[PDB]
């Protein structure tokens, strides 16, 4: 499930904004 | 409406134009604890000691924002926070800064962060997610009417006040622009296609953003995601969108145009405005004016127990506030 396949990601925390 | 915006744009026009200085010492405030953390400052619980009142004050080390390039970003910050006033936007009690830091001090808003609920709640019912999308519908309709573009929404930067209600933190990306701008910003699940199409941009990228916020809100993650940011990016530019079988079809119809990746064709970019968006059959239950006046019903009050509980805010370590015997970046931030 796409809900499975996001809870096994990397980007599932606090997300970082992108400068340089 | 126009009217009420009408008259709105006098009054930031005029804090525009003479944007407020130093209103504090740090030594009027009793540092508790770290809220967030970020690239280059932490926000911290504080305690304002003559009227005993808790902020949270957002602590800019200078020198890490000159080897960022920040310098004009950070700038921008300070003086659009300053001068906007809406119920949906953070208030900016103070700001002052010292040899070496800057310092914005914020209203506490106790709620916690919209991210840290939804990631322990999964998804949220449409309605929930209505109440919330409505409230940054007017906050963009607000914003851009003063030429500004917030350019970072995402669940982590919406906080969560004691009536249910959103608080927009987080102004660090936030630009008054008339006409295109080019600035690689954000968090990559956001970025419309145009900004990491290097094609230069405008407000369009705030109505595709809220298109992004809408769909994790209601299905618990991103349109687009991946491990890397690159990943994603490829994701974004290729305009291919997948639904999760629970939304309604007005809902799938609502994402399709606002996540549009032809913006000739992006609801909020076309002719009628804002109007497109407000008058979407999703929204067709949404009192707009009950809204803007904070009397519709929340469906969800974080309740909090009492003036400087952090219970809805995760823990990070302690770093000290260590500040210079010599000022620091005088030249670069003399108008902070
Ligand atoms: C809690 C809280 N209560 N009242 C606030 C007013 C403003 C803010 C706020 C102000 N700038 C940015 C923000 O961002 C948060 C989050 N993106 C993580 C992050 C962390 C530290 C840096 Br510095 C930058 C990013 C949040 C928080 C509160």
């Amino acid at each position: 499930t796409t809900y499975a396949d996001f809870i096994a990601s990397g980007r599932t925390g606090r997300r970082n904004a992108i400068h340089d | 409406v126009k009217e009420f915006l009408a008259k709105a744009k006098e009054d930031f026009l005029k804090k525009w134009e003479n944007p407020a200085q130093n209103t504090a010492h740090l030594d009027q405030f009793e540092r508790i604890k770290t809220l967030g953390t970020g690239s280059f400052g932490r926000v911290m619980l504080v305690k304002h000691m003559e009227t005993g009142n808790h902020y949270a004050m957002k602590i800019l080390d200078k020198q890490k924002v000159v080897k960022l390039k920040q310098i004009e970003h950070t700038l921008n910050e300070k003086r659009i926070l300053q001068a906007v006033n809406f119920p949906f936007l953070v208030k900016l009690e103070f700001s002052f800064k010292d040899n070496s830091n800057l310092y914005m001090v914020m209203e506490y808003v106790p709620g916690g962060e919209m991210f840290s609920h939804l990631r322990r709640i999964g998804r949220f019912s449409e309605p929930h997610a209505r109440f919330y999308a409505a409230q940054i519908v007017l906050t963009f309709e607000y914003l851009h009417s003063l030429d500004l573009i917030y350019r970072d929404l995402k669940p982590e930067n919406l906080l969560i006040d004691q009536q249910g209600y959103i608080q927009v933190t987080d102004f660090g990306f936030a630009k008054r622009v008339k006409g295109r701008t080019w600035t690689l910003c954000g968090t990559p699940e956001y970025l419309a296609p145009e900004i990491i199409l290097s094609k230069g941009y405008n407000k369009a990228v705030d109505w595709w953003a809220l298109g992004v916020l809408i769909y994790e809100m209601a299905a618990g993650y991103p349109p687009f995601f991946a491990d890397q940011p690159i990943q994603i990016y490829e994701k974004i530019v290729s305009g291919k969108v997948r639904f999760p079988s629970h939304f309604s079809s007005d809902l799938k119809d609502l994402l399709r145009n606002l996540l549009q990746v032809d913006l000739t064709k992006r609801f909020g970019n076309l002719k009628d405005g804002v109007n497109d968006i407000k008058n979407h059959k999703w929204f067709a239950t949404t009192d707009w004016i009950a809204i803007y006046q904070r009397k519709v019903e929340a469906p969800f009050i974080p309740k909090f127990k009492g003036p400087g509980d952090t219970s809805n805010f995760d823990d990070y370590e302690e770093e000290e506030i260590r500040v210079s015997i010599n000022e620091k970046c005088g030249k670069e931030f003399s108008e902070f």
